């Protein structure tokens, strides 16, 4: 047993990211009904992403269905011109029926363009979690990308608008050329990729992404996640290194923001000090931000859990984590919450369902959740991220 | 299919996971893929379970399809037997495994668990949440209750309430409070509240009370037809719903109807001379039926408002809500569409609104004063203090959620004269 | 001559009606003014009482102003005892009485009525509304209350809940509650339910309960000194406070604690994950000194709040406010001023504010969540609901009425910035 | 015992009127908790009414409670230069005081003069109640009016806005007579008034405003008060008769009017044909009161109670009001109480300290405080004013 989301709970933080996307998940109830619970307050803003129910006719006849949804994306663009481009979203009941979304997106991309551009990416549970979800929008983006002949940085990443705005102004000022992001707002603004075009990773889980970024020719650079600032630092000196900037010319432009992050992080991670972390296996951004716990916050780590580890792209800030916490990358709650018992951390990183629980036996619960939410990247953010870590452990020792 | 957004109800599993939360040392053994341990989020945050719910979930995934389904299952259900000692077991599956090749009956039976092993067959697409609750629940006491000599006083039974239910908590409080001062002593709470072993004494009480219809009217027909237990068909919501049941009650147990109404202050507060701009206001009704219909009661007799506007989400009590909402002059609204919801509001224009937190959300934009009465609700709703809907105190609380949303209204709107 | 809009407290005759008003068999006349009977309605619409208070006005005017005071007093006396029955007479006189020369205790000792007559000698422009309570209820209990034999049954009195007091009948049944669990008896509860009898019971009391010092710090001194009766220091708002008021009023009474804590779910409620986002919240406290220094304590060790502002505007309660704030390294602010008050809250910027009616208007312009905690409130703040704030319920009272707003805060801003 | 409010009550319906008015009450704490509590909500949005607390200092002398008077006064002034009319009431402890409210109004009308006027009028209990305070505050300022040379109809009466424009523009329809309503608004547009001038009531209890306009020179023009349709009409038709306005102009200008107001009292009558009422003294509202529902609205009423009943300017509306019906001069609030307890009445029109007591013994009760408040005269009103009393009825029959 597992306790992960199936990959729709990322779409609510995609589609606030994308404001031309809609996500159209072809799912049974199931699925809707976690959109809406994962939503919360979300759903009634009238938000970009609707399920359509596979009807039980819909599981009988195939092609009744896929008129059904031919008939369905016709109503919903009728309902919404503004929508340029539209995510057919794989579910688990869609799998099952086996309903090919990649030849619909064909069929709807052809008879809706050049306006209107559909794509599709699984969200399944059965062969995605938390954050493939976003990682799958993105890889599904790439390929339509136009291929391009002019050297041009990607951040990939879903980077929160001022987050994305603190990293492009740091690059621009730092002395880089062309910086674009792959998850643009408008299918106008989407970037190219080539052989000469360069890419960096901004959070980890974008494994599929950088899996298809690098076909088209664009090239990875080694950077460990722009999250506290040593990681951050990191992440500015390998993209920098590439582009070739002087050392002490990037010295002049990140002594000023370093500063500040490191007092942020120091006034947030006194509670933090000689104390012990867990982390269960939640969104793949535990071994990052363990290392940041472990070197900026001075909190030991126990275990670091992951759903599955993509060395490649994670290897900096596996090598920048001490050899003493040990990487898990199985997912079993049943063992996993004896060896949390067994462990006795003072803050344990799980999810939602068993925060309250672990919370109930005596163990204080920070819920991974909040970091794909919250803007907890790059420096100004550093000490929001060191005290989202440190709040429930004030709150224990207040409480009693 | 149609772009669903938002669903009054979820999947019919999430009945049966309520029915099991509520219960304890059942354990519910969902053949579900991987990602589907979303609905433990509710009980676990919403309700604020200090415990994981009693739910083990098999978590298959593209590996897990051709054949490793049925292993799967058969080592959760094994594995969950031994971890968590469960006095019974229930069995059921998902949307995905629904077309799926699974077999939960004989993969459950196989095993030869000692306890008993209850097989739920849920049509996941075709039915709903509250028909997974009434289910479940009904299974349970087919596998469990048996025919049994009756206790040596009178005793009853409170049926339906289950997790994740609007103010259960509270409601089995009060109508445990009148019971004992009519002299009735509960013999079991079912299913939230419950064991194996309450649901086997199930038999010995002497009637049943139905205090929630959705998620209980099955067993309560069941138990009338084999443990030979009358059911109350009266649900005590509001003062005159209050006394009905009582009366009702005590013709059933056959002792003296007695309540206490000392602590009841919303007839005398309804009657002062501050509550006679509420006469004729025009009140939205909307949420699950028996909600419903008891808010309609309290606000037509007790509260003053005339019912605008009346419906339900429930297509197994669209009956007994057409027949209200033709007692009040009405059409009802038997839909679980929102934007019909929304439509009907925007038509009748009410001037208060009493719904499920859609329907308050609704208000909101339309700037309408609202309340929560039925069971879609958000983790606000849910009371840390004792805030029932049943009986006198209940009727107090029915009376100022009500008249809060107008009271600030009125305010607001008077400050804004005023400077 | 400061100019004056807004009074925390009223004239100390609203406080002797807030005495008279709750005891049953208690009226008294009160030389006034013909137009001070503005102050019945409170009891009348505030309150929401049926009853009548048990007031008799002389309404003299300047056609009875030169010499015909003492007569019109004499005459209201007179009939106050013919027709409205009291089992006993206390006596004052208004600001404007109090101003013409006139005698209360002379007139009534001379119709030498035989029901027990209490004389009032309340300095009105000097002191205040909850003076006016206190000395009224003392002099009550100089008059009857007299040294008696004590109970088999171990008994307490609940000494301080007035009339158009802020919860007071929530808190004398959560308090009654706690202590029947106890297994102490409440011998007598005044002034809310007492009568000129109780009164006169009081000395058979083990110990004295001070729920509300406020008005009932006189009398518990006084039957310290003359009635030997032991009285409660502490008062029970919070888990933590409960807690003291169960040990110390078991050590009183010598019996065991039985604290029922089964009902409590606020401490769970705020271990939650959901009450994360409380920790370190500034809160602003003022109002009457009791509830005020019992908020800082809940919000402070239960609810994870940094209490930023501390205030009472009982001038007579400074001392303890004074070192409750030390307590948590502020300066108390004691005025009586809204305007002072106000500049508090705006040099500090609360994210939270707990107060008054007043408090919560201030925060409203402010735009800050306010919940009100303390006695100046208006018709729609007392519930019919059950709606205590001390005790174990009460307690989960206080988590509900503090979260709402910040809730509801948060709320509204998600979806403001979804939208 | 007279179970009345002193005239202060007044004042909260009366700076609502007057924009530029600040009511300085010179009491004790008792006066000012009743401006408080009957303001309500309005304390909370920085009224234009404040109560000098006397203390005992200030009790001891005159001279220097007036010299603390005059600190008080511009202490106020400094915080709203705004204000050109402040009214100092006098209240039962300055009645007692004989602090020479007159004397102050004299020394702070020269001090501050041309733009602040500085009038005074007493609002004790001792002396006035309930709306005699809102006719000594009108009394209070026509003696100070400009005298004119022109010959005006004047609305005394203080009236809503929305009534007061109806009443202009229907008297404007009526073609003779521009209009002048005696309480102004600001200072700037203070109105004229002498012997050329005539006026007429709107309001009952505008009794000292008779005297001060009598002694001005103005005539008096007896007609019955705008409650209902029948007692505009009747109203309108005694102004057109002082204006020698033809009868057929009149019956085509209000046959309109007329029409709507004669639907909405039925209307909202049909639920009290058959019905009794009794009038417990407020605000001298109840003659006119009574005889409105008694023929309009077709009530009984049993007895019709008032504070003061001016005989010559209720005189017409006595004449219309039918003889059975008992008319009661002062107050023995237990007789009277006990009187409704013999006759027990379908509705109770009484004070807001008895409304929910007798409701409580079994008798519907309507109060003439929100009267005073809401806008019940003229014709459109007429409907409001029926359902005013209509609903309490309705609630009773509703809830048992
Ligand atoms: C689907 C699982 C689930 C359900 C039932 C809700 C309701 C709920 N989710 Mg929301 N949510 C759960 C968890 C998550 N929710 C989502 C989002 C979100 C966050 C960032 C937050 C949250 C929370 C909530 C809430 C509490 C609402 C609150 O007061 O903010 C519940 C009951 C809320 C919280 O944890 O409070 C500290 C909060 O800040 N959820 C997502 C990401 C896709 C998931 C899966
Ligand atoms: C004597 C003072 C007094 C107090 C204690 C309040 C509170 C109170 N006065 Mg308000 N009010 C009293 C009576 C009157 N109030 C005044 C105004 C006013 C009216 C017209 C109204 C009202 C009311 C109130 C209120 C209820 C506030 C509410 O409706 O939310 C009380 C308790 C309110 C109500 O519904 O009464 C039935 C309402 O419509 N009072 C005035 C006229 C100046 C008086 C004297
Ligand atoms: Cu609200």
């Amino acid at each position: 047993q597992r306790e992960v989301f199936c990959g729709l709970t990322g779409i609510i933080w995609l589609h606030r990211k994308m404001q031309d996307a809609f996500f159209l998940v072809v799912g049974s109830r199931t699925c809707a009904h976690l959109l809406q619970s994962a939503a919360g307050v979300m759903i009634f803003a009238e938000p970009r992403f609707g399920t359509a129910v596979l009807e039980e006719k819909d599981l009988a006849g195939l092609a009744d269905a896929n008129a059904e949804l031919d008939r369905e994306v016709d109503r919903l663009l009728a309902r919404r011109p503004d929508i340029r481009q539209l995510f057919l979203v794989g579910s688990c009941p869609s799998e099952v029926i086996k309903l090919d979304l990649h030849r619909a997106a064909e069929r709807l991309s052809a008879h809706h363009g050049p306006a209107v551009r559909v794509y599709n990416f699984s969200g399944s549970g059965i062969e995605t979690t938390f954050t493939q979800g976003e990682d799958a929008c993105l890889a599904s983006i790439v390929p339509t990308l136009p291929a391009t002949e002019a050297r041009e940085l990607l951040l990939v990443g879903a980077l929160p608008d001022v987050v994305e705005d603190q990293a492009v102004s740091l690059l621009t000022q730092l002395g880089i050329g062309p910086v674009r992001c792959l998850p643009a707002h408008h299918a106008a603004e989407a970037p190219g990729v080539g052989p000469n075009t360069v890419f960096a990773l901004v959070q980890p889980f974008l494994g599929d992404t950088h899996g298809a970024l690098t076909r088209r020719g664009a090239r990875h650079i080694a950077a460990p996640f722009p999250f506290g600032e040593e990681g951050t630092t990191l992440w500015l000196k390998a993209i920098a290194d590439e582009f070739g900037v002087s050392a002490e010319t990037f010295e002049a432009v990140t002594a000023a923001p370093r500063a500040r992050a490191r007092k942020a992080v120091a006034a947030a991670s006194e509670g933090l000090r000689g104390k012990s972390v867990f982390f269960l296996p939640d969104s793949q951004l535990e071994p990052s931000l363990a290392r940041f716990l472990t070197r900026e916050c001075g909190m030991s780590a126990v275990e670091v859990g992951t759903p599955f580890l993509h060395r490649g792209i994670l290897g900096p800030d596996l090598d920048l984590l001490a050899e003493g916490p040990v990487l898990s990358e199985g997912q079993d709650v049943e063992r996993q919450l004896d060896r949390v018992r067994a462990a006795r951390p003072d803050l344990t990183v799980c999810g939602l369902g068993l925060a309250n629980p672990l919370e109930a036996e005596g163990f204080t619960t920070k819920w991974a959740i909040e970091l794909v939410f919250t803007p907890v990247h790059f420096y100004e953010q550093a000490g929001d991220l060191a005290g989202l870590f440190s709040r429930p452990v004030r709150r224990r020792a207040i409480l009693r | 299919m149609k772009l669903t957004l938002w669903t009054y109800e979820g999947p019919p599993h999430v009945g049966a996971m309520r029915v099991a939360t509520g219960m304890t040392g059942m354990h519910y053994v969902l053949h579900a893929p991987q990602g589907d341990t979303y609905a433990d989020l509710l009980f676990t945050m919403i309700e604020r379970r200090g415990k994981r719910p009693p739910v083990s979930y098999t978590t298959f995934q593209a590996r897990d399809l051709g054949s490793d389904t049925a292993e799967l299952f058969q080592s959760a259900c094994r594995d969950a037997y031994e971890r968590f000692q469960p006095q019974a077991i229930m069995v059921g599956s998902s949307c995905t495994a629904e077309l799926i090749q699974d077999d939960t009956g004989g993969l459950a039976d196989a095993l030869s668990l000692p306890v008993p092993v209850v097989h739920l067959e849920l049509p996941s697409y075709q039915r709903k949440e509250n028909f997974g609750a009434d289910e479940s629940f009904l299974q349970i006491c087919r596998k469990l209750a048996r025919p049994m000599e009756r206790t040596e006083k009178v005793s009853c039974n409170l049926l339906g309430p289950t997790a994740l239910g609007f103010r259960h908590r509270d409601d089995i409080l009060e109508v445990t409070r009148l019971l004992e001062g009519m002299g009735i002593a509960v013999n079991a709470v079912a299913p939230m509240g419950a064991s194996p072993a309450d649901i086997a004494r199930l038999g010995a009480a002497h009637f049943n009370v139905l205090l929630y219809p959705e998620t209980g009217e099955s067993a309560a027909r069941w138990a009338e037809k084999t443990l030979k237990q009358p059911y109350t068909k009266t649900v005590p919501i509001g003062v005159g719903a209050t006394r009905d049941f009582v009366a009702e009650v005590a013709a059933l147990a056959g002792v003296a109807p007695v309540a206490d109404d000392s602590r009841l202050r919303q007839p005398w507060w309804s009657a002062s001379v501050d509550s006679t701009y509420l006469t004729g206001k025009r009140v939205f009704l909307f949420g699950d039926a028996t909600h419903v219909i008891a808010a309609a009661r309290v606000a037509r007799d007790e509260m003053g408002f005339e019912v605008v506007g009346m419906g339900c989400y429930n297509r197994e009590f669209a009956r007994p809500m057409r027949a209200a909402a033709k007692g009040y002059g009405l059409e009802a609204l038997v839909t679980d569409d929102y934007l019909e919801v929304e439509e009907a509001i925007q038509a009748l224009a009410p001037e208060l609104i009493l719904g499920t937190q859609m329907e308050r959300h609704i208000a909101k934009r339309l700037g309408i004063p609202c309340a929560v009465i039925s069971a879609p609700v958000h983790v606000q709703d849910f009371p840390a203090r004792y805030s029932p809907q049943m009986g006198f105190e209940g009727a107090n609380v029915l009376f100022d959620t009500w008249i809060h949303p107008l009271t600030m209204g009125l305010e607001e709107h008077l400050l804004t004269m005023f400077r």
